[PDB]
Order: C-alpha cells, then structure tokens, then sequence
C-alpha cells in the first residue's frame, strides 16, 4: 500500500543479489522430503 | 524433562511462533519530533555509536549495506536478551532460522564478488605471493575452507545458548535437591555468579556474528 | 674485538680500549655485551656498570644517566652525565637522605611534585644497595 | 671552530631530531627500539650538540 | 528435539519480520 | 572393533590446531618489527602450515583406512 | 612509559634530578665538584 514506496529503492537497487533464496528453499524442501520418506518407512 | 522448552514451538491450539518472534519489535518507537523523550534518545545514540565503529572500512559500495547490518545486529541482540526471562522461549535456539539466516547473505556476497571482479575474485583462492611449489596442495585446502563458513556460523549460535540454558537448569535442580539434605548456599552462589556471564555472553555472540559477515563482504567488495 | 669509550663531560676513562665484555644496568632490564652483539640504542638508569678487562680484572663505576650505542661493528660508545667511584662516597649520608626522602612522599601534595619525590627516593634507594 | 692560535673556521651541523625522519629504512638494523626510546635519544642528542658548540 | 521437520513457519516469519519491520522502523533516524 | 578403532584413531588430528595457532602467532609478532620484510616471512609461514595440515591429513587417512 | 613520564617530567629533568642526587651523596672532601658543575650561570630573557 503506502509502505512499498518507502523502501522501493532498496529492493530494486541493491538486494538483487540477496534475493536468491532459492538455495535455502531447495535445501529445506529436500530435507523435508527425506524426513517424510524416513517417517513413512517406519 | 530437560529438553522441554527447546522442542516446544509455542505449544497452543494454533501455533504462535509468529507472535513470539514478532514481539521484540514493539520496543523501538519511531522518532516523530526534533526533541524526544529519554527512552528513544538513548536508542538513537547507541545506534549512532555502533554504526561508526563497524561500517568505517568499506569504500562506497559497502556503505549501502549499512541498514541491513544494523537491523540484523539489533534483531539478534534483542532476541537473545529477552530469553533470560524465567519462562521465555528463545527463537535463536531453533536451528531452522539460523540456517535460514546464514545462507542468503553468504550466497549474496559470494556471487556478488564474481559478478564485478571475476578476475580478482578467482585469484583469492591462491594465496598472494609465491607459496613455494606446493600450489596444487593448498588450492584444494582453501576451496573446501570456503564452504564451511555458513555451517559453523549457524552451529555455534545453535549450540552455545542451549549449553548455557542446560547449565542453568541443572544447577537449579541441584540447589533444589540439596535443601532436604544438609544446608549449602554455595549452589545458589554459583547460580548468581554464572548469571552475570550468561547475561553478558549474548552480546559478544551478536558482535562476532555481525563482524564475520562484515569481513566476508569487504573481501569481495 | 671491541672499541670501548666510556667518556664524561669532564674526563675520559677509556678511548678505543679493547675489553671482552661490559655489563650495563640500562632501562628495561639489564644487559650483556660480547663479541658481535645485535645493534641497540637504549638510555641508562642509576646503577653500577662493570667492565671485564682482557686480563680478567673487573673495573666498576657508578652511572646516573646517559646513552648507550652499539654499532654495526664492535664499537660501543657509553656517554654518561655522571661517572663516580664508591671510594669518595659516604653510606651514612646516603641513609640519612633516604630517611628524609621517605617522609617526603607523604609530605607531597601534587602528583607531579610527588613524581619528582619518587625519582628522588628511587635514586636514593638505588645507590644505598652498594 | 678553533683551528689554530691565529686562525679559525666557521661551520654548521645539521639536526635530525624529528622522530618521523629518524624512522627510516637504514634504522631497521637496530632491533630493540620503540617510539619512547627514540624520543628520549633525540632529547639527549640535542643537549650534547649544544655543549660541544659552546666549548 | 530441535529437528522435527516443521521448519516452514519459523523461516517465513523470520524473513517477514527481519526484512520488513526492523528496516522500516530503523530508517526513520537522524544523525 | 572397526567402530572403536575409528573412534580412537580420529584423535590424532588434535595437534594440527596447536601448530597452526603457533605459526600464525609468530607471523603477527614478526611482522611488527620489520614490515619491510613481509614478503619473505609468509613463505616460511605457509610452509609450516602446510606441513602440519599434511600430518593431520595423514592421521585422518589412517583413521579412514581402519574404518574401511 | 614510566611513572616519571605522563607526569609533566622530561628525560632531561629526570637526568638533572638523578645527577643532583648522586652528587649529594659524595664525601664532603670531594664536594668541590659542585664548583665544576655550576649549572646556573645563564639567564633567560623572553621576547616580551
């Protein structure tokens, strides 16, 4: 709403590199899948 | 028994980990006047004092990261100090958020270095100067040394706080048990003495966590 | 293998003499000089300096302040403001001066003047030992 | 400067009592130095040169 | 105990708070 | 037997940390006296660090061999 | 740095004090060296 314009410069200027959270998401998903498989094996 | 607080993501009918982790922000009022009350003047003086001691190394590009680092240090420091309360629940105990903190910033630095200074960023693996004729041996040393930074950076934080709380709980249990058999105030003396060190041990961890990232960023900037 | 010159603003004791070793009570601990010692530059403190001659005899002198210099070769220049021998000293007057300087400490008011008094008591206590 | 009972010569000598200029490459051979020591050493060298000139 | 494979909520909430709340409040400062 | 042998042989890498701490400490004090000669000091330091880490790696390899 | 330093005292002042202290301890027979020292013969005239 009225908060995007406050830090819009930051988001589109310098956090471009820091915006790579894909590695963390993939690692978390893989860990969760492995844990689910282990739990299902029982 | 002992492992009750740690494995307890804010037990309730609906999880309230978000409420617990968002609570510390309701202690930093935002300034709205030229001259303000006492409670915010100290905060801004402290922020000014801390800023000039750490971000005074980077030339121009590292000055952009100033807001992120100050926010990070204030957040971790506020989270750790609030956990000393008798029945609190420190979110920094959990490994999940520690793992979700280290990886993004480390990745940002490492592939920011390659984007602009690829020639020099590739050279940092080989130590500067002539290292005799042992080049292939140390080349594989520093590259594996690269990958261990986030793991240690998370694990030390995940470990030390739990160790401290375990010590406090065990000493409390010990001083409770010895009430029935004989009289010994040495144990409560140990507790009150250790509490000072546990109180002042958090801020050192905050400082080390921020400083290591500062050094890592400055290398590739 | 040494050229030692122990001079004073008034008289000269040695001029290019060759001795085996010289022991100096400088600042920041004692010292020992033999053969090709590493170069150094240090000031002195009130104490006793002994010089070992090639024959084997040891000559003794008392030094108040000055400078020490050992150069690249085996050349040593020891220039001191004072250079005296014990035979012209009185131990009793030394003890009396020390006794007065003791109460001078409590007599002092300001830390600079008491620093001067402390230098006084340091010199008096140093000399009464021998 | 006194040269003979019937002649004399006028001369001057330089002073490098500044600490910063003293700390140069050639001083690296001396290996037990400190800033305080060099300050005291220059202090003494000044009085020595003055006394020699008067005499 | 610390590894129970329920790590989604904490990461989401931490990202939200750190990257919105604290930066916005800390930006309104003078020096 | 394999598990306990592996768990006992892994201890030998402890000395590598002490040696690394020693060499790096010497470089710090050494640089303080003669900053001009910082070029030659490193070569020595690297040599020592590499040698100690090689000894530690050798012990680790022996432990891995006894495990398998 | 010693106690005399950081106390308003210079090395020359300390040398003067120690030399005076040593000269005091001399025997009365040899006390003619005060004539030789006689360090006070120069007056000071400032610009204003």
């Amino acid at each position: 709403q009225f908060q995007f314009t406050g830090i819009k410069k930051y988001f589109n200027s310098y956090t471009l590199t820091g915006r790579m959270n894909c590695v963390l998401a993939t690692y978390g998903g893989i860990a969760l899948l492995v844990l689910y498989f282990k739990l299902r094996s029982k | 028994n002992l492992f009750a607080s740690f494995i307890a993501p804010t037990m309730m009918g609906l999880p309230i980990v978000t409420l617990i982790i968002m609570f510390p922000s309701l202690l930093f009022p935002t300034p709205k006047r030229l001259i303000n009350n006492r409670t915010i003047s100290i905060q801004q003086w402290l922020i000014q004092l801390t800023s000039k001691q750490m971000m005074a190394i980077h030339n121009q590009k590292g000055q952009t990261w100033s807001l992120m680092l100050m926010s990070l240090i204030m957040f971790i420091g506020s989270t750790n100090i609030l956990g000393l309360l008798p029945h609190s629940f420190t979110p920094t105990t959990q490994l999940s958020m520690n793992l979700g903190m280290a990886i993004p910033l480390w990745s940002a630095t490492v592939f920011t270095g390659f984007r602009y200074k690829t020639k020099t960023s590739l050279a940092h693996f080989l130590p500067q100067g002539t290292p005799a004729l042992l080049i292939p041996m140390l080349v594989i040393i520093e590259t594996i040394s690269l990958f261990i930074q986030p793991v240690a950076l998370a694990v030390r934080l995940t470990a030390n706080i739990t160790a401290g709380h375990l010590l406090i709980h065990l000493i409390g249990g010990a001083t409770l048990a010895l009430l029935n058999i004989n009289t010994m105030t040495a144990f409560i003396t140990f507790t009150i003495l250790i509490l000072l060190t546990i109180l002042e041990f958090a801020v050192a961890l905050i400082q080390a966590y921020v400083f290591t990232l500062l050094v890592s960023l400055y290398l590739h900037d | 293998q040494m050229s030692f010159t122990f001079a004073s603003p008034t008289q000269v004791f040695f001029n290019g003499a060759n001795v085996r070793q010289v022991d100096v009570p400088t600042q920041t601990g004692a010292f020992g000089i033999l053969a090709s010692h590493v170069p150094t530059l240090q000031v002195l403190r009130p104490g006793l300096v002994v010089v070992h001659a090639e024959d084997g005899t040891t000559s003794k002198y008392f030094v108040s302040s000055g400078s020490v210099t050992v150069n690249a070769d085996s050349s040593v220049q020891l220039l001191a403001e004072e250079a005296v021998t014990l035979d012209m000293l009185d131990p009793g007057v030394a003890k009396a001066n020390l006794e007065k300087a003791q109460s001078e400490l409590l007599g002092a008011a300001d830390e600079a003047s008491r620093a001067e008094i402390q230098i006084r008591i340091e010199a008096n206590e140093a000399l009464v030992k021998a | 400067r006194f040269r003979s009972v019937i002649s004399y010569k006028t001369e001057e000598k330089p002073i490098f009592s500044l600490d910063t200029v003293a700390s140069a490459e050639s001083m690296s051979i001396y290996d037990d130095i400190d800033a305080d020591v060099l300050r005291n050493y220059q202090e003494y060298s000044l009085a020595n040169i003055i006394y020699y000139s008067l005499k | 105990q610390l590894d129970t494979s329920t790590w989604f909520i904490t990461i989401t909430s931490m990202i939200m708070t750190l990257f919105i709340l604290f930066q916005l409040k800390i930006s309104n400062y003078s020096y | 037997a394999k598990f306990i042998g592996a768990g006992a042989a892994t201890v030998g890498v402890a000395g590598s940390g002490a040696g690394i701490g020693t060499v790096f400490g010497s470089l710090i004090i050494g640089y303080a006296r003669n900053p001009s000669l910082k070029q030659q000091l490193f070569s020595y330091a690297i040599l020592g660090f590499a040698l100690s880490e090689a000894m530690g790696l050798f012990c680790l390899m022996v432990a891995f061999l006894i495990l398998f | 740095v010693a106690y005399w330093r950081q106390a308003g005292l210079s090395y020359i002042r300390y040398s003067q004090i120690c030399a005076k202290a040593v000269r005091d301890a001399l025997k009365a027979e040899f006390k003619a060296n005060a004539e030789k020292t006689s360090g006070s013969n120069v007056k000071i005239v400032k610009v204003k």
